[PDB]
C-alpha cells in the first residue's frame, strides 16, 4: 500500500513504545499518549480524504474530541498526583503493592 | 451481547456512516462506491462463513481499489523497466510524455 | 459527592456500555469506552485518598492505552475493509490489537498487573462496579468479533489468566485482591469457550456477576475488607458467616452449586470440538481458586477466630446499611444448579 | 496643537496602505491587467488549467475567444 | 523530490516522535510534540484536509498543547544518555526504513508499502462547487444526530468529573 | 514576482509599527494635556529610528536561562507568527487567498501563547512564571469568546473566506446586525493583545523582562503587529468598505482610514481608564461576556433560518 | 413573576439578556412564517448536475427543456 | 453522443460569431475581468448581448 | 438588510450553479477524451 | 506552494532579526559583571485554579470544535435537525459554563 501510511503506522508504534515505556514522568507519559492519538488523527484522516468516503470526514474531529477531554482527565489525575506528592514522578505511585 | 435496539426500535443512530455507499451529502459516491456496493450485494444474507468464499472476487476487487497494491505494483514494474531502458539507452519517451505536446481541449 | 451528580455519574456510566451494547459503528464502540472510563473515574475517586488516585491514575493509563489500540485496530479495518461494522475484522493485524485491547480492558493476563492493584485503591462499590459491569462491555465486543479471533492468541490468554488468577489469590489477604484475582481467573475462563460456544461465555458470565456481587454485597454489608476483620462476623452477624461459606463454596465450583453450572458447561463445550488437555488443566488449576476460597471460609464460617471487647458494643445495633438483593443474589449464586438448562435463554 | 500627531498618522497609514496597493498591481501585472483567478473550489481550477490548457502559451490568463474557433 | 513531499513531512513526523518518545523532558517533548503536529496538519492539508488541519492547529495544538505545556509548567522545577540512545536508535531505524524503501520500491515491516510517492493514490476529478470533507464535517449536524448527542453528553460530564476530581471533598 | 510581493506585506509592517510607537506617544501626549515627541525629529518622526538604534546597541542582559533553546525560540515564534497573521487579510486582495482565512487566522493566534508560555519558563525567575501562566490564561480565555463571537458573526458570511467578507458588506456595515458581537469582539481583542485596561505585564512582572533591549523590541513590535492586524481584522469584519474591482485603490485607502482610527481608539482606551484586577477580566470573560456570546451564538444560529436569509455556501 | 424580573434585571442585567435572546432564538423559529423559505431556497440551490430521466413515453410532469412549463419553478424567490 | 456534443457547441459558437461577435466580445472581456467571474458585475454587457441575440436570433 | 442581500446572494449563487450545470456536458465530454487520451498513450508505451 | 514560500520568509526573517538582536551588542566589549526576584528560593507553590481555568478552556475550546461547522452546516436541507442540534450543542455549551458556575468553579479567577 501507500508510502505515507508506512510513516504514520511507524510514528503510532514509535509513540506507542515511548507510552509502554516510562522514565520517570508522568506527563512524558501523557505526551506519548497524545501523540498516539495524533497518529491516529493523522492515519484516519489520510485514509478518509483518500477513500473519498464523506460522512466519515466528521469523524477524526470526534477522534479528537472525546480523546482530548481524556487528555484532560489525564492531566487531572497528574495533577491529583502532584498534590500528593510535589512531582508526578511515577515511582512515588507504588503504595499499591501492599 | 449485540442488543439490536436500533433494529427493534426501528431507529438510526449510526448506520448512516456505516458503509461507503451509504446516502451521503450532496450524492458524493466514494472512489470505491461501486465494488463496495458490489460487495455488499453479494455477501448480503447469507452469512459470513459462506461470504468469505462465494464473494472473494468482489472483495478482492474492492480491496484492490481501496488500497491500490496491484495497481502500484504493476506501475513499479513499468517504471523500472522504463527507467533500465533509459539507463541502457534502448529507449527513448516520446514527445507527449516530454511535455512537449499542447495538451488536448 | 452530591446524589444527583452521583446518579448523572452512574447512569453515563450505564450508558457508555449500553452504548457499546447497541451500536453498529466502531467509533460509537470507542465512544462508549471513553465515556465509561471518563464517567467512572469519579467514582473510584469516591473517599479522597492517595490510594484512590493512585488507582484512578493506573486505571486510566491501562484503560487510555486499549483505547488507543482499540481505535488502531479500527482504522486498520477501515484500511482492509473501508468500511465500519461491528462484525468480523478484515484483517488479522486488526484482530490481534482489538484482542489485546480487550484483554486490557478485561484485565486478562499478561495484562492483568492493573486489576489487583486497582480493586484495592478504591471502595467495595467502585470495585464492585469494576469486577462486574466493567466486564459487559469488552465481553460484548468480544462476542461480536469472534469469527476473527486469533484461536491460539485466545486460549493464550485464557490459560495464562487462569494460572495467574489461581496463584495471584493464594498469597493474598486483602479480600478486594482475592476477588480481583478470582477476576482474571474467572475471565480466563470466559474467554476459553468463546470460539467454542459464546452462549456458554455469557452463562459464565452472569453467574460470574451474580456471585461477585453476592461477595461485595457481603463485605459492604459487615464493612470488611481484610480476612481477619471478616472473621469477626461471627461475633457480629452468624448468618454473614454462612452466606459467606455457600457464597465462597459456589465461587469454588463445588457441586450441587451453581458456580459448578458454568465452568461444567465450559468443559460441556469443550469436549465436543476435541479439546481435552485443556479443559482438565483449567479445571485443576481452579482448584488453587478453590484453595483460598477455602482459606476464606475457614477464617470466616468453619471456625472461630478471637474477637475484641468492643465487639459487645455492636451487638446493641441492627444493621442500618441497605443489603440490596442480598437475599435474591445469595439464593440465586447458590441453588440454581436444577435449573441449569434455563441456559437457552442466552442462546 | 492636536495636528501635531497627524504627520505620524500619515506615516503609518501610507505604510498601511503600501501592502494593498502592491497586491492589486502586482495581481494586475502577473495576470494579464486582470485579478488573480480566484480557484477555491475544484471546478474553478478545473476551469482554470482547462484555460492554460486552451491558451497555447502555458499561461491561465491567456484568453481564448471566438476568434480561436472558426 | 517534490512529488515526495508529503512523504517528506512524514519523515519529519516520525522524527518528531522520536523526539518526544525518548522522553528528554515533558517541556522538550511537548515542544516535540508541537512540531510533529504541525507537520502532521502538513500532511493533512496536502491531502486536502483545510478544516481537519486547522483543527490540528485549533484544537490539538493551539488548544491542548497549550493545556499541556500550562500544566507542565506548574510542575518539574526549572533549572541524558538514555534519551540521547533512544534518539539515535529511532533516527537510524527510520533512516534504514528510507533507504529500503527507496532501493527497493517496496517494503514489508508488517504491511507490504509501496515506495512511490503518494502522489499516485489520488482522484482526477473534481469535487464542483464545494469542499467534499467540508460537507462531510457539515453533516454532523444534519446526519450525525446521536453522535452530537453522545459527544456533547460526553464532554458535559466530563466538566463535571473534572470538578468532581480536582475538589478533594 | 511573489517574493516582491511578500516583502512589500512585511516591511511595510515593520515600518507601520516603528511609526505606531510614535503615533501612541503622541497621541497619549496630548490626551494627557501635554506634548508628544517633537524634539528628536521634526514632530518627532526620527525618535522611532532614535529608540530602535538605541535598543540595538544596548548592552545585551545577560540571564541564565532555564533553556537556551526556547529562550531563542519565543521570539522567533512570535514575530512569526505576527508576520503569518497578515497574509489572508483582504485588503481589497490578500497575499494569499485562502478558503478557510479566518479559521486560518483564529490557529496562528492561538498558537501565539507558546511565546509568553515558553518565555516565562525560559526565564529562571519563578514571578516570571507566574506572570506568564497569568498571561496565558487571560489569552486563551479570551479566544474562547473570539472564536464563538467570530463564528456567530460567519453566520452570516456563509464561509470562512476573508475576501467573500467584503461581498457580506456590501449593501451594509456588518455592525448593524452584529454590534453586540462587535463590541464584546473589540473589547475582546483588547483582552487578546494583553492592551489596556487588560495589561497586567505591567500591573503591579512582565514574562520577558529577562530578555535583552533587541529581543524585548522584537517582543513589542510582534505586539504592536498583533494590534494593527487585528483591528485591520475587526475592519474587515465589521466595518466592510466599499470595494470598486476596477479601482482597488479606493477599498485601500477606506480600510486603512477604518484600521488607524481602530488602533487610535486602542490608543484611547489606554488613555482613560484604570487596569482590570486580574479575578475582575475573569469575571468579565466567564461570567459576562461569555453567557451574552453564547446567547447571541444561539441568536444567530436561528436568525438566518427564521428570516430566511442563510448567506450562499460560494 | 414580576417582581423577582425587575429583581433580577435590577441585579443581573447580563444574564436576564442573555436568557431572553436565548429563548428568543429557542422559540422565535417556530413561529416566523419565512423559516419554510430556507428550507425551500436550500433545496433550490442546485450543487450536483441534474441526471435526466429515460423518457418512457408516460411522464407528463417530467419537460423536454428547461424552458418547458412543467417541472419545478422558482417564481417565488424571485419575487418573494 | 460525447462527440455530438462538440459538434453542437461549436454551431452555438459559430452562430454567434456570425451575428453578434462584438457584444459577445465585450461581454465575456468584462465576465473575464473579474477573479471569480462575477455575473453580477456585468448585467449591462449582459443586457446587451441578450437584446442582440434575441433580435437577431 | 442582510435578509435582503442574502437572498439576492443565494439568487446569485443560483445563476452561477446553472452556469456550471449548463457547461459541465461539454466539460464531462472533453474529461473523458483528456483521460482515454492518457490511458491510450500509456498503453501504447507499456507496449513499446 | 506561495503560502509556504511566504511562511519561509516570515520565519526567516523572524530568525535574521532574531540572530541581530541576540548577535549585534555582543561585538562590544563592554564589561564583566559579577551580579550576585520576589521569593528567594522557595519553590513555586501550585495553584488549583489556574489550572482548573486552563481545563476549562480545554473543554470548552473541545465545545467550540464542535461547534465550528455551523456557517457549513446551515446550508443543508435538514434544516429543523440542524437547528436543533446546533441549539443543543450551544445549550450544553451553557449548562457546562452553568455548572461551572454553581460548584464555585470560577472563583478568585471569577
Ligand atoms: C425482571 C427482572 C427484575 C430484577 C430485579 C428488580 C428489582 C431489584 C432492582 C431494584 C431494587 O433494588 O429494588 C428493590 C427491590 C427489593 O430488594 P431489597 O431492598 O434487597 O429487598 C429487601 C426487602 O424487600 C425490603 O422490604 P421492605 O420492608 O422495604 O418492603 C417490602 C418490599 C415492598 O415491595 C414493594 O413495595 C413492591 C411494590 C412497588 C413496586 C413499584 C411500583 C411503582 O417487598 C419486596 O421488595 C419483596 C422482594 C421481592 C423480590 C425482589 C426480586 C424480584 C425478582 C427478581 C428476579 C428473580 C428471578 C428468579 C429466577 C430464578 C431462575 C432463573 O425490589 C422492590 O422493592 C420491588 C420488587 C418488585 C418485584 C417485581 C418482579 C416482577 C417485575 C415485572
Ligand atoms: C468594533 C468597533 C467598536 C465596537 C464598540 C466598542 C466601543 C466602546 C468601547 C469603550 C471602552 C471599553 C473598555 C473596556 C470595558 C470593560 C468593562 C465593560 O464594559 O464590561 C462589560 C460589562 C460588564 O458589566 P459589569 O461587570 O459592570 O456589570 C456588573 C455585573 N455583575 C452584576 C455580574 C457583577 O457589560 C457587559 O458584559 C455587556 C457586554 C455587551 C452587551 C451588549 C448587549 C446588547 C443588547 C442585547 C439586548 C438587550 C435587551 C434584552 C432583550 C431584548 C430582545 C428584544
Ligand atoms: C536596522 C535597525 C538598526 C540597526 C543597528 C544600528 C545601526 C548602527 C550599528 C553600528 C553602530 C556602531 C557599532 C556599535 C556601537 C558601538 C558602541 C561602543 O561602545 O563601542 C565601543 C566598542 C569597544 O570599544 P573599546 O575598546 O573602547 O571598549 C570599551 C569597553 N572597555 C574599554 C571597557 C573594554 O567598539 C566596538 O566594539 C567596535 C565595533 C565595530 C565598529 C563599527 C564597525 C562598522 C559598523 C557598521
Ligand atoms: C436530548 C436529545 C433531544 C433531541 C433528539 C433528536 C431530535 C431530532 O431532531 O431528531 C431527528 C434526527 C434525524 O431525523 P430526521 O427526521 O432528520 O431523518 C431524516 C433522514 N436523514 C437523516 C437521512 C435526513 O435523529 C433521529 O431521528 C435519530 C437520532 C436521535 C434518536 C433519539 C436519541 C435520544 C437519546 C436520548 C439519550
Ligand atoms: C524491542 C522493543 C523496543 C524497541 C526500541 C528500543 C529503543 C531503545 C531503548 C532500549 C531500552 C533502553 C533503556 O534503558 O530504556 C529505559 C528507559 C526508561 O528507563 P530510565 O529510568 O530512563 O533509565 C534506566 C535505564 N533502564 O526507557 C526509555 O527511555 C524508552 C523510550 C522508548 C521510546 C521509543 C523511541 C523509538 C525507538 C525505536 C522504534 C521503536
Ligand atoms: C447479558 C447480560 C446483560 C446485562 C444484564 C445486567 C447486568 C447487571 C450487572 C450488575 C452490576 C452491578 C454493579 C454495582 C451496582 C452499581 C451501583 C452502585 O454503586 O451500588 C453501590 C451503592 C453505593 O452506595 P455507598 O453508600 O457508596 O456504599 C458504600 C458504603 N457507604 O450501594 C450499596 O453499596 C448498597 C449495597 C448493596 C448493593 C448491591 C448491588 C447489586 C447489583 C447487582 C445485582 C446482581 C446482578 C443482576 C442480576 C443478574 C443479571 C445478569
Ligand atoms: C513610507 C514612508 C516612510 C518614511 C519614514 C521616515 C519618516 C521621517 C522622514 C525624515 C524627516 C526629516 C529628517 C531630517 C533629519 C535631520 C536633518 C538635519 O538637519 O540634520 C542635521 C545634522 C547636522 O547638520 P550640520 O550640517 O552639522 O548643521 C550645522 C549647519 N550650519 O546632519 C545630520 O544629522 C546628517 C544628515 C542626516 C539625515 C537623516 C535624514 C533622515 C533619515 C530618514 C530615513 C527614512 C527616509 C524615508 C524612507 C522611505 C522612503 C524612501
Ligand atoms: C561613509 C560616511 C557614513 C558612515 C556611516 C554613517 C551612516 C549614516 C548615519 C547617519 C548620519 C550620520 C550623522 C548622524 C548625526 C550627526 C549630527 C547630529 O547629531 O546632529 C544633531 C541634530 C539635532 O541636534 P541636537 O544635538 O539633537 O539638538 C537638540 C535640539 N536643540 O540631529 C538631527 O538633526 C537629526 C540627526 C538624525 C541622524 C540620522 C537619522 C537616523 C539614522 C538613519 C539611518 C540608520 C537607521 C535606519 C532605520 C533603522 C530602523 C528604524
Ligand atoms: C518551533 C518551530 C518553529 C515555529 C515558528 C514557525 C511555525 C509557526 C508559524 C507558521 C505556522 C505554519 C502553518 C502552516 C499551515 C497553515 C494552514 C493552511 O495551510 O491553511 C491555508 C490553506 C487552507 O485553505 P484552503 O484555501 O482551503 O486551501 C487551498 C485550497 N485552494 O491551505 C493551503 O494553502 C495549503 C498549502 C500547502 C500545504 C502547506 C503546508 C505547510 C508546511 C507544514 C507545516 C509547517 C509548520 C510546522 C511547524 C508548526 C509549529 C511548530
Ligand atoms: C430557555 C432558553 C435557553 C436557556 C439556556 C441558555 C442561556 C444562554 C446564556 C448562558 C448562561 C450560562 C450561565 C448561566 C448561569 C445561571 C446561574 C447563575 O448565574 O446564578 C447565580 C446568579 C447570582 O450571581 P452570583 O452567584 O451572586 O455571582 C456574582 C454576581 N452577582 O443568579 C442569577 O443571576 C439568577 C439567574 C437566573 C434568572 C435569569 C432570568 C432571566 C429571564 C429572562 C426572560 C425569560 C427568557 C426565557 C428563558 C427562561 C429563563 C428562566
Ligand atoms: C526590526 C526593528 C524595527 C524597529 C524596532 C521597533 C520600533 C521602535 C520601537 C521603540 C520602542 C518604544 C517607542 C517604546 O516606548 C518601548 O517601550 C515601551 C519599546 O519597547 C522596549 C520600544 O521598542
Amino acid at each position: 500500500m501507500s508510502l505515507v501510511y508506512m510513516n504514520i503506522m511507524m510514528a503510532f508504534t514509535v509513540s506507542l513504545t515511548g507510552l509502554l515505556m516510562y522514565r520517570s514522568h508522568l506527563m512524558s507519559s501523557l505526551l506519548c499518549l497524545e501523540g498516539m492519538m495524533l497518529s491516529l488523527f493523522i492515519l484516519a484522516t489520510l485514509m478518509i480524504l483518500n477513500s473519498h468516503f464523506t460522512l466519515a470526514s466528521m469523524m477524526p474531529i470526534i477522534l479528537l474530541v472525546f480523546a482530548a477531554c481524556e487528555a484532560a482527565l489525564g492531566l487531572s489525575l497528574l495533577v491529583m498526583v502532584s498534590n500528593t506528592y510535589g512531582t508526578d514522578y511515577v515511582q512515588n505511585l507504588n503504595l499499591l503493592q501492599c | 451481547p449485540f442488543f439490536d435496539v436500533q433494529k427493534k426500535l426501528g431507529v438510526d443512530l449510526d448506520h448512516w456512516m456505516t458503509i461507503q455507499s451509504a446516502e451521503q451529502p450532496h450524492r458524493i459516491p466514494a472512489r470505491c462506491h461501486a465494488f463496495e456496493k458490489e460487495w455488499i450485494e453479494c455477501a448480503h444474507g447469507i452469512g459470513s462463513i459462506r461470504a468469505e468464499k462465494e464473494c472473494k472476487i468482489e472483495f478482492e476487487d474492492f480491496r484492490e481499489c481501496l488500497l491500490r497494491q496491484k495497481t502500484m505494483k504493476r506501475l513499479n514494474a513499468i517504471k523500472r523497466q522504463r527507467d533500465k531502458l533509459i539507463k541502457e539507452g534502448k529507449y527513448t519517451p516520446p514527445p507527449h510524455h516530454s511535455g512537449q505536446e499542447d495538451l488536448r481541449p | 459527592m452530591n446524589p444527583i451528580i452521583l446518579i448523572i455519574i452512574l447512569m453515563t456510566v450505564m450508558l457508555g456500555t449500553i452504548i457499546v451494547m447497541i451500536s453498529t459503528h466502531w467509533l460509537l464502540i470507542w465512544i462508549g469506552f471513553e465515556m465509561n472510563m471518563l464517567a467512572i473515574i469519579p467514582i473510584m475517586m469516591k473517599k479522597h485518598n492517595p490510594r484512590a488516585t493512585e488507582a484512578s491514575t493506573k486505571y486510566f493509563l491501562t484503560q487510555s492505552t486499549a483505547s488507543m489500540l482499540l481505535m488502531m485496530a479500527i482504522i486498520i479495518n477501515l484500511m482492509f475493509s473501508g468500511q465500519w461494522t461491528v462484525m468480523k475484522l478484515f484483517n488479522p493485524m486488526a484482530s490481534m490489537l482489538m484482542t489485546m485491547a480487550l484483554a486490557m480492558k478485561l484485565g486478562m493476563a499478561p495484562f492483568h498487573f492493573w486489576v489487583p492493584e486497582v480493586t484495592q485503591g478504591i471502595p467495595l462499590s467502585s470495585g464492585l462496579i469494576l469486577l462486574t459491569w466493567q466486564k459487559l462491555a469488552p465481553m460484548s465486543v468480544l462476542y461480536q468479533i469472534l469469527p476473527s479471533i486469533n484461536l491460539d492468541l485466545i486460549l493464550t490468554l485464557s490459560i495464562l489468566s487462569i494460572t495467574i488468577g489461581g496463584w495471584g489469590g493464594l498469597n493474598q489477604t486483602q479480600l478486594r485482591k482475592i476477588m480481583a484475582y478470582s477476576s482474571i481467573a474467572h475471565m480466563g475462563w470466559m474467554t476459553a469457550v468463546l470460539l467454542y460456544n459464546p452462549t456458554m461465555t455469557l452463562l459464565n458470565l452472569i453467574i460470574y456477576i451474580i456471585m461477585t456481587s453476592t461477595m461485595f454485597t457481603l463485605f459492604m454489608a459487615n464493612s470488611t475488607t481484610t480476612t481477619l476483620s471478616l472473621s469477626h462476623t461471627w461475633n457480629k452477624a452468624p448468618i454473614m458467616t454462612i452466606l459467606v461459606l455457600i457464597t465462597l463454596l459456589s465461587m469454588g465450583g463445588l457441586p450441587p452449586l451453581s458456580g459448578f453450572m458454568p465452568k461444567w458447561m465450559i468443559i460441556q463445550e469443550m469436549t465436543k470440538n476435541d479439546s481435552i488437555i485443556l479443559p482438565t488443566l483449567m479445571a485443576i488449576t481452579a482448584l488453587l481458586n478453590l484453595y483460598f476460597y477455602m482459606r476464606l471460609t475457614y477464617s470466616t464460617a468453619l471456625t472461630m477466630f478471637p474477637s475484641t471487647n468492643n465487639m459487645k458494643m455492636k451487638w446493641q445495633f441492627p444493621t442500618t446499611k441497605r443489603m440490596t438483593l442480598l437475599p435474591t443474589m445469595t439464593v440465586l449464586s447458590t441453588m440454581l444448579l436444577p435449573l441449569t438448562p434455563i441456559l437457552s435463554i442466552l442462546e | 496643537m492636536w495636528f501635531e500627531v497627524l504627520p505620524g498618522i500619515a506615516v503609518m497609514g501610507v505604510c498601511l496602505f503600501i501592502p494593498g496597493m502592491a497586491t492589486a498591481r502586482i495581481h494586475r501585472f502577473s495576470n494579464g491587467g486582470r485579478e488573480k483567478r480566484v480557484a477555491h473550489y475544484s471546478y474553478q481550477w478545473y476551469l482554470m488549467e482547462r484555460d492554460r490548457r486552451v491558451s497555447g502559451v502555458n499561461r491561465y490568463y491567456v484568453s481564448k475567444g471566438l476568434e480561436n474557433i472558426d | 523530490m517534490m512529488t515526495y513531499i508529503v512523504f517528506i513531512l512524514s519523515i519529519i513526523f516520525v522524527m518528531g516522535f522520536v523526539g518526544f518518545s525518548s522522553k528528554p523532558s515533558p517541556i522538550y517533548g511537548g515542544l516535540g510534540l508541537i512540531v510533529s503536529g504541525g507537520v502532521g496538519c502538513g500532511i493533512v492539508l496536502n491531502f486536502g484536509g483545510s478544516f481537519l488541519g486547522l483543527m490540528v492547529f485549533l484544537i490539538y495544538l493551539g488548544g491542548m498543547m497549550v493545556v499541556f505545556g500550562y500544566t507542565t509548567a506548574m510542575a518539574t522545577e526549572q533549572y541524558n544518555k538514555v534519551v540521547l540512545g533512544t534518539f539515535i536508535t529511532g533516527l537510524l531505524m527510520e533512516f534504514l526504513m528510507v533507504y529500503y524503501v527507496l532501493k527497493d520500491k517496496e517494503v514489508e515491516i508488517v504491511f507490504k508499502f509501496n515506495g512511490m510517492g503518494d502522489w499516485v493514490i489520488y482522484d482526477t476529478g473534481d469535487s464542483g462547487f464545494f469542499s467534499e470533507e467540508a460537507m462531510g464535517i457539515a453533516a454532523l449536524y444534519s446526519y450525525g444526530t446521536w453522535l452530537v448527542i453522545v459527544t456533547g453528553w460526553s464532554l458535559l460530564i466530563g466538566v463535571v468529573v473534572i470538578m468532581e476530581i480536582t475538589r478533594g471533598n | 514576482m511573489f517574493m516582491i510581493n511578500v516583502l512589500t506585506l512585511i516591511i511595510p509592517i515593520l515600518l507601520a509599527v516603528a511609526f505606531l510607537t510614535l503615533v501612541e506617544r503622541k497621541v497619549l501626549g496630548y490626551m494627557q494635556f501635554r506634548k508628544g515627541p517633537n524634539v528628536v525629529g521634526p514632530y518627532g518622526l526620527l525618535q522611532p529610528i532614535a529608540d530602535a538604534i538605541k535598543l540595538f546597541i544596548k548592552e545585551p542582559l545577560r540571564p541564565a536561562t532555564s533553556s537556551i533553546s526556547m529562550f531563542i525560540l519565543a521570539p522567533i515564534l512570535a514575530l512569526t507568527l505576527a508576520l503569518t497573521m497578515w497574509i489572508p487579510l483582504p485588503m481589497p486582495y490578500p497575499l494569499i487567498n485562502m478558503n478557510l482565512g479566518v479559521l486560518f487566522m483564529l490557529a496562528m493566534s492561538s498558537l501565539a501563547v507558546y511565546s509568553i508560555l515558553w518565555s516565562g519558563w525560559a526565564s529562571n525567575s519563578k514571578y516570571a512564571l507566574i506572570g506568564a501562566l497569568r498571561a496565558v490564561a487571560q489569552t486563551i480565555s479570551y479566544e474562547v469568546t473570539l472564536a464563538i463571537i467570530l463564528l456567530s458573526v460567519l453566520l452570516m458570511n456563509g464561509s470562512f473566506t476573508l475576501s467573500t467578507l467584503i461581498i457580506t458588506q456590501e449593501q451594509v456595515w456588518l455592525i448593524f446586525p452584529a454590534w453586540p458581537l462587535a463590541m464584546m469582539w473589540f473589547i475582546s481583542t483588547l483582552a487578546e493583545t494583553n492592551r489596556a485596561p487588560f495589561d497586567l505585564t505591567e500591573g503591579e512582572s512582565g514574562f520577558n523582562v529577562e530578555y535583552a533591549a533587541g529581543p524585548f523590541a522584537l517582543f513589542f513590535m510582534a505586539e504592536y503587529a498583533n494590534i494593527i492586524m487585528m483591528n485591520i481584522f475587526t475592519t474587515t469584519l465589521f466595518l466592510g468598505a466599499f470595494h470598486n474591482p476596477y479601482m482597488p485603490e479606493l477599498y485601500t485607502i477606506n480600510f486603512t482610514i477604518k484600521s488607524l482610527l481602530l488602533s487610535i481608539t486602542f490608543l484611547w482606551i489606554r488613555a482613560s481608564y484604570p487596569r482590570f484586577r486580574y479575578d475582575q477580566l475573569m469575571h468579565l470573560l466567564w461570567k459576562n461576556f461569555l453567557p451574552l456570546t453564547l446567547a447571541l451564538c444561539m441568536w444567530h444560529v436561528s436568525l438566518p433560518i427564521l428570516l430566511s436569509s442563510i448567506p450562499p455556501q460560494t | 413573576v414580576a417582581a423577582f424580573l425587575k429583581n433580577v434585571w435590577a441585579k443581573e442585567p447580563v444574564l436576564v439578556a442573555s436568557f431572553a435572546i436565548a429563548g428568543l432564538a429557542v422559540i422565535l423559529p417556530t413561529l416566523s412564517p419565512y423559516t419554510k423559505y430556507s428550507l425551500m431556497i436550500n433545496r433550490a440551490t442546485p450543487y450536483n448536475y441534474p441526471v435526466p430521466l429515460r423518457d418512457d413515453g408516460n411522464m407528463p410532469d417530467v419537460p423536454s427543456h428547461p424552458q418547458d412549463p412543467q417541472g419545478p419553478s422558482l417564481e417565488w424567490l424571485k419575487r418573494l | 453522443e460525447g462527440k455530438l456534443v462538440n459538434q453542437c457547441a461549436l454551431e452555438f459558437f459559430r452562430q454567434i460569431k456570425r451575428h453578434c461577435a462584438e457584444p459577445f466580445t465585450e461581454y465575456w472581456t468584462c465576465i473575464d475581468y473579474s477573479g471569480l467571474q462575477l455575473f453580477r458585475r456585468c448585467r449591462k454587457e449582459q443586457a446587451q448581448f441578450d437584446k442582440c441575440v434575441l433580435d437577431k436570433l | 438588510s442582510m435578509m435582503r442581500w442574502n437572498r439576492e446572494r443565494r439568487r446569485l449563487q443560483i445563476e452561477d450553479f446553472e452556469a456550471r450545470i449548463a457547461l459541465m456536458p461539454l466539460l464531462q465530454a472533453e474529461k473523458d477524451r483528456r483521460v482515454l487520451q492518457m490511458l491510450r498513450e500509456n498503453l501504447e508505451e507499456e507496449a513499446t | 506552494m506561495n503560502l509556504m514560500i511566504t511562511l519561509l520568509t516570515n520565519f526567516t526573517l523572524a530568525t535574521l532579526l532574531v540572530t541581530i538582536a541576540f548577535w549585534l551588542p555582543q561585538l562590544n566589549v563592554y564589561s564583566e559583571k559579577t551580579s550576585p526576584d520576589p521569593m528567594g528560593s522557595a519553590r513555586l507553590p501550585f495553584s488549583m485554579k489556574f489550572f482548573l481555568v486552563a481545563i476549562t478552556f480545554l473543554l470548552f475550546d473541545l465545545e467550540i470544535a464542535l461547534l465550528l461547522p455551523l456557517p457549513w452546516a446551515s446550508q443543508t436541507t435538514n434544516l429543523n435537525t440542524m437547528l436543533t442540534m446546533a441549539l443543543l450543542l450551544i445549550f450544553l455549551l451553557a449548562v457546562s459554563l452553568a455548572y461551572e458556575w454553581t460548584q464555585k468553579g470560577l472563583e478568585w479567577t471569577e
